[PDB]
RNA sequence: AGUAAACUGAGAGUAGAGUGCUUAGUUGAACAGGGCCCUGAAGCGCGUACA
């Protein structure tokens, strides 16, 4: 536990201690993305406490040393399953949001590339496919996270939604987002327009952009979605995926592209694929490189004690032997300091 | 002096099939392909049909050599199950013991 | 006492059950009659009498001590090397135990011996397993680890493990299907 | 059984082995000495020496098992425990100080108390003289009947699309509070026993 | 084609092109136009980077290889 | 009791042909305590009766 709640002052001195996110900030900045199990824990406890760690502090120092004049640099948080990459990305997202950044956050790319009942054909490009439901979902999440910047940011082009309906240069980005949401048919197109406008305006310096993409390995992998002829679909055929790759490019400046690999839900990948190349594949490695790889691993004994004491204080560990050092040692044995295994045991312990 | 007229018929079928095998082989190769004219394959079909019915290998049955039983014949010994059991239980078959594991 | 067949062979004679009972009762009376050495020697001619092997502690090139053992379950075989000192690491087929055994039941099987002797985190283990299903592999690794740990735990601890069942090879193996019945005991649906 | 009759079931209890010699009686000393000579079966994979071992819950899991999916059975059991704890936590948080004392929050305590509430004192067997007759139930039968009744009630199709964990948690809380169709079933059994009282002399 | 070689070759490779591009971007931002392809590739840092990348691409991938690669990338990107 | 149950392979035979048969393996439990009207097996025996 730390008294410091501002995400710009805390550093290594706070290592091994929880950092609280207020409910209002959780709602605004993080209406999505956060792991389902941590969401259940937050619902149970009324406390969104993430222990600060070297990975998150490192990437915060990276973003403080970043020069927006530089073309946006890529960072890649990689590791095994349940090492907390998602929560580190969320922590840094909170930092940038409190720093007034525009957070272009992708909660998970695995969802975008599977189980898409609504798969129409993009009007803007008849050779691609749209995912109106997911487009609307992410548009709503982005609006929730950056409503303030939504109005402040204007468009710089004419965008035709129908033969008679269009949006005009200089209009606020709110008009585009509203069109995408209400007119779900235009959802993917609005997502692409938003990505383009945010990229160009970050280049112009209207704000500072953090492109925080979770499970980035999905983009350059494979897809299970099948055409009306049952043919397989490659990722580029998904306008969302192609636009997200365009964003993953570093050609633009005015921000940084942070990403976090995630095997959870990955397609055709064996359970043990956790290395950057093994996940991204040749195409993904080639697209991301250059990148700064940051490892996320199990807990150390200090952070293990911090997590256990957090659960004990919250009384989550309602069993009698949980405070006992023997129970602590058994938890360490079973979870090998793995955050996800530890929590998935503590849930019924 | 075969066991029965059915075994003798089978022997005749075997001899006829062996004699006419190559002609049957080539005619069947001609018939089963998608290159030659359909008229060519039709003339081949009538030729194969005109070839003696008994020459067809399908009409060859694996009757027991020693009793001409039409069913339950082990292909490795060509003997009916009854005769195989008799010999095995009399120990006349090398290396074949009884069943216990 | 020696069984009736043993006595029959000893006497190269054919006895009866009542004959054996008479002889055994007379012998029992001879016991109870303060049989001295000169008599106990004769009696022991009719008596019949009714521990896990401690493997050597070998050493590596670096001089670190360890003990190697093996064990088989169903169709699985496991060779386990347990080091005198270790931080509880248990590498299976070059893989971490939790990764290799994605089932908490198998993890508990692995933990059972070391938990029983309260030596968790005091030994580093390398287990190479082969053959059989997941549960068979878990059982084989557990047996091998228990045997290897015997060398490092005291004799009383070894006896306690053996009593518990850690050190006893499992004789339960699949029973072969029998002809004319679906399973080893499943008789085909009784027609009528 | 491949185990010969000589084999004895292993005893898994640390305290039984740590008990001092002096406290042992002569009979207990003899038993301990004897066990050193007997053959012990290999331990079943189910039970161990964990301090969090509950034979009642293991039995309920085995009963709830279908076709050998012990993994799913255990998942369902733990999920029900968590759900019951969550509901109790919500009630405790929504309850005043005085009611917080009376509010329980231990899933195992609620589980066992509910099963005890669902145990049937008496059960009716066919007696011949056939007549359905009120007859006392052994404790094993009472516990088994309670478990089976709970599982059957949770498996009733009346619950539409509801998941086994939620269903079982709700039924467990109802029984814990001495309500629900399982308690109604126990009461129906007792009423039938009362009505057939006259036929008990058979 | 590159899909017809068992051995990855850093020369004329995506990684080589990308690292050269990154160096050019950094030096352009620094504004010192004292840079060239040969000048950038002649430094021992790029040698270490290419060595590590070749190791990762061809040899077995392990923690030691990943750590060496991370060290090289950090020294190249002037981040520590 | 590695039994039931579930699942997956392989073999016999044919040119081909089974949801049939044979066989290998995997996960893998619950009851085991009451009684004899019903079936059958006995002893205690009873009473029938013809060869
Ligand atoms: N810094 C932290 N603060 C609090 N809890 C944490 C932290 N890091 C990890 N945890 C706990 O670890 C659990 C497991 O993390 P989770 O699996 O969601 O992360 P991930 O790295 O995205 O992994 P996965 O590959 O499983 O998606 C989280 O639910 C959370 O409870
Ligand atoms: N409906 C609509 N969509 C647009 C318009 N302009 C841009 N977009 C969307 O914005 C995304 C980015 O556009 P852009 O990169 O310039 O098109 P591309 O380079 O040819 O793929 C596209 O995928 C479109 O879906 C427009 O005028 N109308
Ligand atoms: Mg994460």
């Amino acid at each position: 536990r730390t008294n410091e709640n501002d995400p710009a002052k805390h550093g290594d001195q706070h290592e091994g201690q929880h950092y609280n996110i207020s409910p209002q900030d959780l709602e605004t900045v993080f209406p999505h993305g956060l792991p389902p199990r941590f969401v259940m824990q937050v619902k149970t406890f009324s406390e969104a406490c993430l222990m600060v760690r070297k990975p998150a502090l490192e990437l915060l120092h990276y973003l403080k040393n970043t020069s927006f004049a530089y073309p946006a640099i890529r960072y890649l948080l990689y590791g095994e399953k349940g090492t907390g990459k998602t929560l580190s990305l969320c922590h840094v997202i909170h930092f940038c949001a409190k720093q007034d950044w525009l957070i272009l956050h992708i909660p998970d790319a695995h969802l975008w590339v599977k189980n898409c009942r609504d798969l129409l054909q993009s009007s803007y490009n008849k050779q691609r496919f749209d995912q109106p439901l997911e487009a609307s979902t992410w548009l709503k999440n982005f609006k929730t996270t950056n409503e303030r910047f939504l109005n402040q940011i204007k468009v710089q082009e004419k965008y035709v939604w129908n033969k008679r309906e269009s949006t005009e240069k200089g209009s606020p980005l709110g008009e585009v987002v509203e069109q995408g949401i209400t007119r779900v048919r235009n959802a993917t197109d609005a997502v692409g327009i938003v990505l383009k406008e945010l990229k160009r305006q970050s280049s112009l310096g209207m704000f500072h952009l953090l492109v925080a993409v979770d499970g980035i390995n999905a983009l350059w992998g494979r897809t299970t979605l099948k055409r009306e002829d049952k043919s397989p679909i490659a990722p580029e055929e998904l306008a969302l995926v192609h636009n997200l790759r365009k964003m993953m490019k570093n050609d633009w400046h005015g921000g940084a592209i942070v990403s976090a690999l995630s095997q959870t839900g990955s397609l055709f990948k064996p359970r043990k694929a956790y290395l950057p190349q093994e996940l991204l594949g040749k195409e993904g490695f080639d697209a991301l490189d250059p990148f700064i790889p940051i490892l996320v691993s199990n807990y150390n004994p200090k952070e293990f004690e911090s997590c256990i004491q957090y659960y004990l204080e919250n009384n989550w560990l309602q069993h009698e032997k949980a405070p006992t050092e023997e129970g602590k040692k058994e938890l360490l044995f079973l979870s090998n300091a793995n955050p996800s295994l530890l929590e998935r045991h503590c849930a019924y312990l | 002096h075969y066991v029965d007229w059915r075994m003798w018929r089978d022997v005749k079928r075997r001899k006829m099939a062996y004699e006419y095998a190559d002609e049957r082989l080539r005619i069947n190769s001609l018939r089963k392909n998608t290159i030659l004219p359909k008229i060519l394959q039709d003339v081949a079909d009538e030729e194969i049909a005109a070839l003696p019915r008994d020459s067809c290998p399908v009409r060859i049955r694996n009757r027991c050599v020693m009793t001409s039983r039409p069913r339950g014949v082990k292909r490795r010994w060509r003997l009916s199950r009854i005769v195989f059991r008799h010999l095995a239980d009399h120990g006349q078959l090398s290396g074949i013991q009884r069943a216990t594991w | 006492w020696l069984i009736k067949e043993e006595l029959e062979e000893m006497l190269v004679e054919k006895l009866s059950d009542l004959d054996y009972m008479q002889f055994i009762r007379l012998l029992e009376k001879l016991l109870t009659s303060q049989c001295g050495a000169a008599e106990e020697e004769f009696v022991q001619r009719f008596r019949r009498s009714v521990k896990q092997l401690i493997e050597p502690v070998q050493y590596d090139e670096q001089g670190m001590a360890f003990s190697k053992s093996e064990g088989k379950r169903k169709t699985a075989k496991a060779e386990a090397i347990v080091y005198k000192h270790g931080s509880g690491r248990i590498k299976v087929n070059g893989i971490d135990y939790q990764l290799y055994f994605p089932i908490t039941q198998d993890r508990e099987q692995l933990m059972f011996p070391f938990h029983f002797v309260d030596r968790l985190g005091k030994h580093d283990v390398t287990c190479t397993v082969s053959g059989g299903g997941r549960s068979a592999q878990a059982g084989a690794i557990r047996l091998a680890m228990a045997k290897a740990l015997c060398s490092f735990v005291t004799e009383d601890e070894v006896e306690w493990m053996r009593q518990a069942g850690l050190l006893t090879t499992d004789p339960r193996v699949r029973e072969r299907k029998k002809p004319g019945q679906e399973g080893a005991r499943r008789k085909f649906t009784w027609k009528k | 059984s491949r185990y010969s009759p000589e084999f004895k079931d292993p005893l898994i209890d640390k305290e039984y082995y740590r008990k001092p010699v002096e406290e042992l009686t002569e009979e207990e000393k003899y038993v301990r000495e004897l066990k050193k000579t007997q053959l012990i079966k290999a331990a079943p994979a189910g039970k161990t020496s964990s301090v969090f071992e509950d034979p009642v819950i293991s039995k309920f899991t085995n009963m709830m098992m279908i076709g050998g999916n012990k993994v799913l059975a255990r998942s369902l059991m733990i999920q029900t425990l968590e759900a019951v704890k969550r509901k109790q936590f919500e009630k405790y948080h929504a309850a005043s100080a005085e009611e917080q004392a009376t509010i329980e929050r231990n899933p195992y305590t609620i589980f066992h108390q509910a099963l005890k509430n669902c145990e049937p004192m008496i059960g009716l067997v066919p007696i011949l003289k056939f007549y359905q007759v009120p007859v006392p139930l052994p404790d094993r039968r009472r516990r088994f009947l309670a478990m089976k009744w709970m599982i059957t009630e949770c498996r009733d199709k009346k619950h539409q699309r509801t998941l086994m964990p939620e269903k079982l948690s709700h039924k467990l809380l109802e029984a814990f509070h001495n309500q629900g169709p399982v308690i109604k079933r126990k009461h129906d059994l007792h009423k039938m026993a009362e009505a057939n009282r006259a036929l008990a002399h058979y | 084609t590159e899909a017809d070689m068992e051995e990855y070759i850093w020369e004329n490779s995506s990684s080589e092109r990308n690292i050269l591009e990154t160096l050019l971007q950094m030096k352009a931002a620094e504004k010192n136009m004292e840079i060239n392809k040969e000048e950038l590739l002649g430094t021992k840092e790029i040698e270490e980077y290419k060595k590590s990348v070749v190791s990762l691409k061809n040899e077995e991938e392990n923690e030691n290889s990943i750590s060496q690669y991370k060290e090289s990338v950090k020294r190249l990107l002037n981040v520590t």
